[PDB]
RNA sequence: AGGUUCGAAGACGAUCAGAUACCGUCGUAGUUCCGACCAUAAACGAUGCCGACCGGCGAUGCGGCGGCGUUAUUCCCAUGACCCGCCGGGCAGCUUCCGGGAAACCAAAGUCUUUGGGUUCCGGGGGGAGUAUGGUUGCAAAGCUGAAACUUAAAGGAAUUGAC
RNA sequence: UCAAAGUUUAAG
């Protein structure tokens, strides 16, 4: 019921992990005394909060990734996981499931290719007013 | 597009679609959207020409081709299904990405750290993706879209009649168009497949 | 929209506009031969009938008229094909 | 709306000599009222005799008393 | 009730004109609409349009041409005199340079300027530009 | 000016309408005006449900139900905060709360 | 544009939609003049040369310019008939 | 007022015949 | 200095685009005041039409801000009717005169009966409105001059219509709201296809295209 | 003729400085039926009637047309109740740079300085005044028609910021 | 699950 900490702490924390991600750890005072050295805080208590937010931050980072923040790792890992490829889906094995009306189209279009036909569906009634 | 002997259907090419899903198109259907439609089945949805599909695909690629300054094709996501596909897309094509919360005045304000000027958009879903639409009608900005059934065509200069709302399907249509931008012009034959895969366009559900 | 050749329409959407309203104003009617099972005598009955149609020979009758098309009695075959 | 028609001449002219009317100014000038209330019968100027010098006060933004001649 | 012909078939070619439409149906149709049309068409201002004769009154579809700014009729059809013609055109017409009042004559329907050339007055019946 | 297009009044082909004496200021209201509150309730409520399910001669037992259909009128509606009011846009909201 | 002598004035002769022959305005800057790509024929691969069509803002707002542009494509051999 | 106002002015109406009518 | 943010302004600062003619031609919009600036330099005169002082209420007694309404124009087929609001006067007048630059349009001026000699009041007649306020244009014979109000008199002289009989509707007292009618009025005369044009087009590149090779600079 | 309920007037009881009012208790005319008048309401969508054209979408009421399945009834038939469409014409709704509009708003209040489909009624700052006066209708209450002198610089609309 | 609460220099 009082401390929140404001955007200058804030801001100050997120650009130290964002360029010192290495240095700094879950132990307060290490951390306390590293933002001492790599950034000129003006003022004992401001120095303090601050080490503070980023004790905080990096708890929060050993546990998945945060929003407004960008580990150099994390990114190299993000685009390691998202430039994935298996064996392929869009082949469907053999067999893909259609339907005459789809089948039909097939027809007009000059095609008969290997795709199961199927429907029985009678026109049921789409949602409830 | 032409049709007409090289660049035309082709099997393979309807068999991924078809498995997909693109195809199959929605339950509503904008009068806009129309021209793009076979019919209906039954519970209700509608199914797509595909040949009409690839017809605007191929259009599309065509004017984006004539951008001559590829950087200067924007491509756009804010669903996060397109979102992996567009940025794909940009790699593959040269064309610059927007990947999701597009900022409003990107295309407007001078002042803006982002201001880009682009000479075409390639918009996922124009109803979803409405504000860089419309920030394209304070700039002289044509727009290419992946409209379904449902889609408005306030703005789009050229939809493509998809599936828009299936990943899959988006990232297929994304993977067709690369390739054909690629095709007429530079380093694919049409002959020979291409290397890519079109799973390297989908979007990942978290699975693993 | 923008582009409709309204001189060149096509018949699946001339069947679903008013009888009025096409581009040429054509009935939505014909006319019918009804069989009947007894008689032998095929009558030329109206598809919107309003009257009921009694037979050739007047022992049966063919139609009971609704509001919309005539209500042909049960074993009653007919055949449209004509103009 | 309009009556507007070509053999409506008269319709038209006489509804607008209904109308005029209601043109507060017209009215002053074609019915006498005016002509009868002025007390310069309808003139420019009149002569009179001068019979009390009389202080009009001013009306209430204004104070003022404004030296008045009952003629 | 359907007063004037000529006035709706004009009026909805404009409003056709106006929404971008590329060719228009008019429904009552007759003489002296086919008449305007012919005219309108030998300036250029629409297109080559046809005629469905129907065993009735008849119907029109007129091919436009985005050129027609505005396609009016002046009811009641008043007689112009000759010397009246000049003031009509001026407090009509959007210039002295584009533009035709089309008024019939004992010679035919036609616009000002063939009126004038076979020194006729007449009856007006619309005007476009 | 026109508050609401409807006129808070669901007439619409009429021209009159039933009216109904409102169940609070027995204040005179049609029958397509006035605010409509179907309450359904158990008799017992919360508290004593349990101890007259306790002392109940028949055994579970389910209860009964209190059925009432209310009419409000607008003015005693929106001082019992049946009907607050809303933001110019937020009026044109006739889905019903959750 | 010209003068009773033959001489060319006005500071410019406006673009003109494709789609509707009105004149896109010095401000309309809902415009579009949008380039579509050829090919070789042989080969697919652009060739050089370009199709260029131009739309008016209201046109587009008015949400017809999809249709449009496919209606002018097919004109001039670009698109291959749907049908 | 407004609907008042026509009250009182039909009362005095009513007064003024009664007026008129002892003549 | 003039840096320019603008793709169009960059190119005009190179010497590329040889007359704003062909920006308007492409409808590209002029957001950098410095293009037009350094187009039409000289010629180009600023009058303020109106400062009005809009205020509005507060706790504290009531805020009070100055309204500058300014024309622009080269008394040659160009002019711009900015306005801009500001706490002091000096920068309305100042921002509004940006405005006013950055907004300027191409009039079309015309012939009136007999074809000859430069083009000296306006095509056909045309009209603008305005909240309210209608303003229409109506051509006239050599010499007539403006027969107008002063407030249309001020910015048909600027756009150089030297000939042109005038009409007006509604409140014409709210200056602003008069300017801005007289305004639409004259933008929209190369709005009027006439039979003069008719003649389809040719389309041409755009600058962004031809000099595609410049932007992407070396 | 009839009078349950309520209930102008009226009478008390409260509340209030005062309340001949709001609340409470009674209670007359009226409220109900038949037969004669009366002709006015914010009699309102405050929107004249007829006619044409100019965007979507979903709904809903009636009639008609077509469709694969249900329920069923009995074994099919005929069904009706559902289901999915189309057509006409109703009551409305959402939706948008249709276009309007001082606007709030309106697919009509759109197709208007690019002004003319047809035609009725009707307004011309605010007040005096829907008054006076005549004429007429009405058992009456009133209704219709309906001025002037004199006064007055604003009254009024919509929307915005504040203050309350 | 609604007691009572009326008024505000002529002197800018
Ligand atoms: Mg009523
Ligand atoms: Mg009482
Ligand atoms: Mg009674
Ligand atoms: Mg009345
Ligand atoms: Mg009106
Ligand atoms: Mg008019
Ligand atoms: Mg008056």
């Amino acid at each position: 019921m009082g401390r929140v900490r404001t955007k200058t702490v804030k801001k100050a924390a997120r650009v130290i992990i964002e360029k010192y991600y290495t240095r700094l750890g879950n132990d307060f005072h290490t951390n306390k005394r590293v933002c001492e050295e790599i950034a000129i805080i003006p003022s004992k208590k401001l120095r303090n909060k601050i080490a503070g937010y980023v004790t905080h931050l990096m708890k929060r980072i050993q546990r998945g990734p945060v929003r407004g923040i960008s580990i150099k790792l994390q990114e190299e890992e993000r685009e390691r996981r998202d430039n994935y490829v298996p064996e392929v889906s869009a082949l469907d094995q053999e067999i893909i499931e259609v339907d005459p009306d789809t089948k039909e189209m097939l027809k007009l279009l000059d095609f008969g290719s290997l795709s199961n036909l199927q429907v029985t569906q009678p026109t049921v009634g789409m949602n409830f007013k | 597009s032409g049709a007409l002997d090289v660049l035309q259907m082709k099997e393979e090419d309807v068999l991924k679609f078809l498995a997909a899903g693109t195809h199959l198109g929605g339950t509503n259907l904008d009068f806009q959207m129309e021209q793009y439609i076979y019919k209906r089945k039954s519970d209700g949805i509608y199914i797509i020409n595909l040949k009409r599909t690839w017809e605007k695909l191929l259009l599309a690629a065509r004017a984006i081709v004539a951008i001559e300054n590829p950087a200067d094709v924007s491509v756009i996501s804010s669903r996060n299904t397109g979102q992996r596909a567009v940025l794909k897309f940009a790699a593959a094509t040269g064309a610059t990405p927007i990947a999701g919360r597009f900022t409003p005045g990107t295309f407007t304000n001078q002042i803006q750290a982002a201001f880009r000027e682009p000479r075409l958009l390639v918009v996922t879903d124009p109803r979803a993706d409405h504000q860089p639409l419309t920030e394209a009608s304070y700039v002289n900005l044509p727009t290419i879209a992946l409209c379904n059934t449902d889609s408005p065509l306030r703005y789009v200069d050229i939809a493509i009649p998809c599936n828009n709302k299936g990943a899959h399907s988006v990232g297929l249509m994304w993977w067709m168009l690369a390739r054909e931008v690629l095709r007429m012009r530079g380093t694919i034959s049409r002959e020979h497949p291409w290397e890519v895969m079109p799973d390297l366009y989908f979007y990942r559900d978290p699975e693993e | 929209p923008l582009a409709k050749d309204l001189l060149h329409p096509s018949p699946e959407e001339e069947k679903r506009k008013h009888k009025k309203k096409r581009l040429v104003q054509s009935p939505n009617s014909y006319f019918m031969d009804v069989k009947c099972p007894g008689c032998y005598k095929i009558t030329t009955v109206f598809s919107h009938a309003q009257t009921v149609v009694l037979c050739v020979g007047c022992s049966t009758v063919l139609c009971q008229p609704t509001g919309g098309k005539a209500r042909l009695t049960e074993g009653c075959s007919f055949r449209r094909k004509q103009h | 709306g309009k009556c507007r028609g070509l053999r409506t001449a008269r319709k038209l002219r006489s509804h607008r000599r209904d109308q005029k009317w209601h043109d507060k100014q017209y009215k002053k000038a074609h019915l006498g009222t005016a002509l009868k209330a002025n007390p310069f019968g309808g003139a420019s100027h009149a002569k009179g005799i001068v019979l009390e010098k009389v202080g009009v006060e001013a009306k209430q933004p204004n104070s003022a008393i404004r030296k008045c001649v009952r003629v | 009730v359907r007063m004037n012909v000529l006035a709706d078939a004009l009026k909805s070619i404009n409003n056709a004109e106006k929404r971008g439409k590329r060719q228009v149906l008019i429904r009552p149709c007759s003489k002296v609409i086919v008449r305007f049309l012919t005219v309108m068409m030998k300036h250029g201002y629409i297109g080559e349009f046809e005629i469905i004769d129907d065993h009735r009154a008849g119907k029109i579809v007129v091919n436009l041409t985005g050129r027609l700014n505005k396609c009016g009729v002046i009811s009641p059809r008043f007689d112009v005199q000759l010397k009246d013609l000049e003031k009509w055109q001026n407090n009509l017409l959007p210039s002295r340079q584009f533009g035709f009042i089309v008024l019939t004559t004992s010679a035919g329907i036609m616009d000002h300027e063939e009126a004038r050339r076979k020194h006729t007055g007449g009856k007006i019946l619309g005007f476009f530009f | 000016t026109k508050k609401r297009r409807n006129n808070g009044r669901a007439k619409k082909g009429r021209g009159h309408v039933q009216p109904i004496r409102c169940t609070n200021c027995a204040r005179c209201v049609p029958k397509d005006k006035a605010i409509k509150k179907f309450v359904i309730r158990n008799i017992v409520e919360a508290a004593a449900v349990r101890d007259i399910s306790e002392a109940s001669v028949f055994d579970a037992y389910v209860l009964p139900k209190l059925y009432v259909k209310l009419h409000y009128c607008v003015s005693c509606a929106i001082h019992s905060k049946v009907v607050r009011n809303r933001s110019r846009e937020a009026r044109k909201d006739r889905t019903p709360p959750p | 544009m010209q003068n009773d002598a033959g001489e060319f004035v006005d500071l410019y002769v406006p673009r003109k939609c494709s789609a509707s022959n009105r004149i896109i305005g010095a401000k309309d800057h809902a415009s579009i003049p949008m380039n579509v790509a050829e090919v070789d024929k042989v080969t697919g691969r652009f060739n050089g040369q370009f199709k260029t069509y131009a739309i008016c803002g209201a046109i587009r707002r008015m949400g017809e310019s999809d249709d449009s542009i496919l209606r002018l494509a097919k004109a001039h051999g670009i698109v291959s008939q749907n049908f | 007022r407004a609907k008042w106002r026509k009250k009182r002015m039909r009362r005095l109406k009513r007064k003024r015949r009664k007026m008129r009518q002892r003549s | 200095e003039w840096l320019p943010v603008t793709k169009l302004g960059r190119l005009v600062k190179d010497v590329k685009i040889k007359s704003l003619e062909e920006i308007y031609l492409f409808s590209l919009p002029i957001k950098e005041s410095e293009i037009i600036d350094f187009f039409l330099g000289a010629a180009l005169k600023d009058e303020v039409l109106k400062i009005m002082p809009v205020q509005k209420q507060t706790r504290a007694a009531q805020r009070t801000r100055f309204k500058a309404f300014v024309a622009i124009g080269d008394y040659n087929g160009h002019v711009g009717l900015g306005v801009k609001c500001s706490k002091e006067v000096a920068t309305a007048i100042r921002g509004a005169i940006i405005l006013a630059k950055l907004s300027i349009v191409p009039v079309r001026r015309g012939y009136w009966g007999n074809k000859i000699g430069k083009p000296h009041t306006v095509p056909c007649k045309v009209t603008g409105r305005c909240g309210s306020v209608l303003v229409r244009l109506i051509p006239a014979p050599r010499g007539t001059g403006i027969v107008s109000a002063p407030v249309p008199k001020k910015l048909l002289l600027m756009a150089g219509i030297d000939d042109c009989y005038t009409s007006a509707w509604s409140c014409t007292a709210t200056l602003g709201n008069f300017a801005k009618a007289t305004f639409d009025a004259i933008s929209k005369t190369y709005s009027y296809l006439t039979p003069d044009l008719w003649k389809e087009t040719v389309f041409t590149k755009s600058p962004y295209q031809e000099f595609t090779d410049h932007l992407v600079k070396t």
